[PDB]
């Protein structure tokens, strides 16, 4: 139940996503998960909140993730590679512009596993989650942020 | 198929990480399915 960024496993064993702990509820992106119930130790943490969407879901309470990108300063993927510790790229943010809106947006291109990585603003808040994005050969994410 | 979490890191930014990555601006849509794509 500890604040901090987590793998998330299947089963030999597989990373299929990351996630983020904060304030008691668990947030990784559906396409992870699909909604499944994650072990925890002994426990268990049981869905409560998702959208397709969005490519959203958190566990064990309300989505709490609220901060945003600035539109200027540059950002830090938190990434948890697939058999590596855990590590800060920082970047320069782009922007997909949609009809509803700018998203923040990192070109950078990391393996599947790290889907759901958090990436964070220059105070250390999460600003969204890493691995939902579009292809220009090159893959470009999205900074997805849920709604609090 | 057991899906489980195990804890790797604090949420901290890291002074001396290393830097990369461009900056493009897109035009895209996104699909009731969570799908991005280009727009012309
Ligand atoms: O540099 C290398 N050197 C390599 C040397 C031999 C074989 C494979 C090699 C792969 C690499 C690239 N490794 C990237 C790292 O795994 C990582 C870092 C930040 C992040 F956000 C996500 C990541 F996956």
């Amino acid at each position: 139940t500890t604040d901090g960024v987590y793998r998330v496993m299947t089963r030999g064993s597989t990373q299929v996503g990351v996630g983020v702990m904060q304030e008691g509820v668990f947030h990784t992106m559906w396409h992870v998960t699909k909604g499944a119930a994650l072990r925890s130790g002994e426990g268990r943490l049981d869905p409560y909140w998702g959208d397709v969407k969005q490519d959203l879901v958190s566990y064990c309470g309300p989505w709490k993730l609220d901060a945003a990108w600035d539109g200027l300063s540059e950002v830090q993927l938190l990434a948890v590679p697939p058999g590596e510790r855990a590590k800060n790229i920082q970047t320069l943010p782009g922007i997909f512009k949609t009809k509803d809106g700018d998203i923040g947006a990192v070109a950078l291109d990391y393996p599947a596993g790290t889907s759901g990585s958090p990436i964070l603003d220059k105070s250390g808040r999460v600003i969204g989650l890493y691995g939902n994005g579009v292809v220009i050969g090159s893959y470009v994410s999205a900074i997805t942020q849920g709604k609090r | 198929v057991d899906m489980y979490i195990e804890r790797a890191g604090d949420i901290t930014w890291e002074k001396d990480a290393e830097v990369t990555g461009n900056s493009p601006r897109l035009d895209v849509a996104l699909d009731e399915s969570g799908d991005f794509s280009l727009v012309e």
